[PDB]
């Protein structure tokens, strides 16, 4: 399946406003209030084809969003009895199989913490606390969920489909992980094995160590390589002389066959 | 095109 | 883990990355070579769990001699491992 997602942040400062858009794990647009002439801008080649009307509609939506988020920030201050800087984050996204909407998201956090989220039914809200219950009641009364659903099932699906056509050359690729194991004897006398997956796209991957058929492990987060691809590693500490009993297993949509690696 | 957060907190 | 430093390709013409996560905007990031401060920054964003991230990156030819790091105050060194 594929997703189209917007990640939005507003930050009060003793207010900066940013939007980023992604298809799957590729950023394709960005808006930043602190720019000299703030406007929506391309971050992938394939979106530059779009006409002037695309950019101006997007810029104007961003600017309206900015104003809504300034009110949001101010209101949240009141609900929580605060005086400092504060962040409101929003994510809105559709996940589509090949036209059916697998899953829709429309959710917010305040100061890094869950605030409110549209449920999987795309009809009801989950509020994190009694402040967020005030929003949930107002949004119930305004029919917010119906309009948010119509975006997620309508415009979001139709635009993802156009992006996937526009950027087909880059968006439909699957870059397999190139994997290897490194070995490091520790001054404590035992051995660190680390299983690396490099150069893969998309970001989703499974990386695990096994011993004698049983899953085991420090595992890092998928980190960007900077060129559109991802990296990940997983580590185990193993007794000296026992390295060969350990196998690293990697699965990723881009692979003819799951990888099994050993030192 | 993209999403509008019309409804305020 | 809030700071990771690593190369785009295994080193043997490459890019060094400094990847910073779990911070609370509004963070400062400096890359260093042999202790001495053209660094491109990604757009800040956040993960589905609301955790923020940013990538600072720089062009470099790795040498057996040279040390690199990223200062965020914490200096974190590039281990070629
Ligand atoms: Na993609």
């Amino acid at each position: 399946s594929h997703s189209l997602r917007y990640f939005v942040t507003a930050v009060s400062r003793p207010p900066r406003y940013m939007e980023v858009g992604y298809v799957d794990n590729t950023e394709f647009v960005r808006f930043d209030s602190d720019a000299e002439n703030p406007r929506y801008e391309p971050r992938a080649r394939w979106i530059e084809q779009e006409g002037p009307e695309y950019w101006e509609r997007e810029t104007r939506r961003a600017k309206g969003n900015e104003q809504s988020f300034r009110v949001d920030l101010r209101t949240a201050l009141r609900y929580y009895n605060q005086s400092g800087s504060h962040t409101l984050q929003w994510m809105a996204g559709c996940d589509v199989e090949s036209g059916r909407l697998l899953r829709g998201y429309w959710q917010f956090a305040y100061d890094g913490c869950d605030y409110i989220a549209l449920n999987e039914d795309l009809k009801t809200w989950t509020a994190a606390d009694m402040a967020a219950q005030i929003t949930r009641r107002k949004w119930e009364q305004a029919g917010a969920a119906e309009r948010d659903r119509a975006y997620l099932e309508g415009e979001c699906v139709e635009w993802l489909r156009r992006y996937l056509k526009n950027g087909n050359a880059t968006l439909l690729r699957t870059d397999p992980p190139k994997a290897h194991v490194t070995h490091h004897r520790r001054p404590e006398g035992d051995v660190t094995l680390r299983c690396w997956a490099l150069g893969f796209y998309p970001a989703d991957i499974t990386l695990t160590w096994q011993l004698n058929g049983e899953e085991l492990m420090e595992l890092v987060e998928t980190r960007p390589a900077g060129d559109g691809t991802f990296q990940k590693w997983a580590s185990v500490v193993v007794p000296l002389g026992k390295e060969q009993k350990y196998t690293c297993h990697v699965e990723h949509e881009g692979l003819p066959e799951p990888l099994t690696l050993r030192w | 095109i993209g999403p509008r957060a019309l409804d305020v907190l | 883990p809030q700071i990771q430093v690593y190369s785009r390709h295994p080193p043997e013409p490459n890019i060094l990355n400094c990847y910073v996560t779990q911070f609370h905007p509004p963070i400062e990031i400096q890359m260093l070579k042999n202790g001495k401060k053209k660094v491109e920054m990604s757009d800040m964003s956040f993960s589905k769990d609301w955790s923020f991230y940013i990538l600072a990156h720089t062009e470099f030819t790795p040498t057996e001699t040279d040390t690199y790091a990223c200062r965020v105050p914490k200096t974190v060194y590039w281990d070629r491992d």
